[PDB]
């Protein structure tokens, strides 16, 4: 789960 | 034993794709705390924006925004490698404590959202209903973003793979590549799963 | 209008982590077809095993196995790059058609599971209850597997990154790394979210002279 | 989502  | 304090809707953070990751699921008896480790999407990403949300939809956009905060100072790294832990904590008072901490550099930012914050009892029922009214259209979004995100992963995997064998790649192979990559990325900006899986296929 | 033939339990496939990805969610009106693209877990992986499952749990092990099949001949590639499409298709007869096709090499294998297959009306109610009973413990597995899998990604990320700057890497940095890598991969084999994140952290502090 |  990647965050921008 | 007679009555219970429960979170009326799910609480989570918005992630890559425009989706929303739930950290505290709907109807959890509030005095609870959950933490999940996330990372960055881009290479050399220095900060992450923790966008707090309340809702049941798949689109972070179709939910209640409780607040947002930035956790910067993330030492440059290959995307997917920095470790950032987001921790949602709701005390008996029903006050939400959303912290993020670089599990390496030690940095940590915090935000505290008071219990009066959120969708009122009215908005809570509409949320729940739209969740159900749209359940399938929401499912379309889920399968879309998973694929979209996977198309992102390919665009980069490929782009970098070019360097890993620059001259090793004969013109009209290497040129044939640079072209479709352009094509896919445009498709990713789109929302046609069928089209995205196509430009993916092309590469 | 008076009756709807519908799926009693969710149908999906087992994916990395020991988890289970749902392709046709519970209570879907059957005639339906859903496909989702997956990939490989290992570098140079040549085949993928499509393990079909019926259930509501998070552990593919706590669900009903309707069947399993292999789609091989996947040309060697960097992990996460091959494209495999799994398509669950249930017709009006309630017959399930699970196909997997290399979205590149064109290879495609299939399996057809008849509607008499799966958990009976009984097992179906037990499945549903346990799902509710264990909801939280299942929630624990999810967060674990998500982390575990992210620990996996770190082990390899770092392992390869070593090569990309082998000699550029000073002894007691490069040695301080291989050691942590050895420690983490073990933690991954276990199931302690805390300790997995712990070794992930250790590697994140040791492997810094190449961040 | 990867497979084995």
């Amino acid at each position: 789960r990647l965050l921008l | 034993v007679l009555l219970l304090d429960v979170t009326p809707l799910s609480l989570g953070i918005e992630t890559m794709g425009g989706v929303m990751t739930t950290l505290i699921a709907k109807n959890t008896t509030i005095p609870t705390k959950h933490s999940q480790v996330f990372s960055t999407a881009e290479d050399n990403q220095s900060a992450v924006s923790i966008h707090v949300l309340q809702g049941e939809r798949k689109r972070a956009a179709d939910n209640k925004s409780l607040g947002q905060f930035n956790l910067d100072g993330i030492n440059p790294a290959p995307r997917g490698m920095p470790q950032i832990e987001v921790t949602f904590d709701i005390d008996a008072d029903g006050i939400l404590h959303v912290s993020a901490k670089d599990k390496n550099s030690g940095k940590e930012q915090k935000i505290t959202i008071k219990a009066s914050s959120g969708l009122n009892e009215d908005e809570i029922q509409k949320m729940v209903r739209d969740a159900e009214a749209n359940a399938e259209a929401d499912r379309k979004f889920e399968e879309l973003v998973q694929t979209r995100n996977q198309g992102d992963h390919l665009l980069h995997s490929t782009r970098k793979q070019v360097e890993e064998a620059g001259d090793k790649l004969p013109a009209d192979d290497k040129t044939a590549i640079e072209s479709a990559l352009t094509a896919l990325e445009t498709a990713l900006k789109g929302e046609d799963k069928a089209a995205i899986e196509a430009k993916m296929q092309e590469l």
